[PDB]
């Protein structure tokens, strides 16, 4: 309904605060977005 | 509009016994003076109201105010250094 443009309203980030982290723990991040030359 | 019989005609009416002539004459009935009695009250506690009514109800309004308008911390855009 409102895409994260992060050029017309600052630098938005994505936060995960974990409770337990094991060894070799990673965070995979899939994205979906538009792109043009405006 | 009867037709006269010429063979058997008749004459006018003859006298007959009568109905006692004063007993067909009435008296003239003699009214006394009259009065709508009592002292009338000025008003009556009526069972229905005497004014108009309304068929439909209309919604009424009253104005209210909002409050003291504050400032804000906007998220501000990036600088147009030829990327935008």
């Amino acid at each position: 309904d409102k895409p994260i443009y992060t050029l017309q309203y600052g630098n938005v980030g994505f936060v995960v605060n974990p409770k337990t982290v094991n060894q070799n723990a990673r965070l995979l991040m899939g994205y979906e977005y538009f792109t043009s030359r405006t | 509009m009867a037709l006269i019989n010429p063979q058997f005609p008749y004459a006018g009416p003859v006298p007959i016994p009568g109905p006692a002539p004063t007993e067909t004459m009435p008296l003239l009935n003699y009214r006394v003076e009259g009065r709508i009695a009592g002292i009338q009250q000025a008003r009556q506690f009526m069972p229905f109201l005497q004014g108009p009514h309304r068929e439909v109800a209309e919604q009424t309004y009253y104005a209210i105010g909002t409050g003291i308008q504050m400032g804000q911390t906007f998220n501000q855009p990036l600088i147009n250094t030829q990327e935008g």
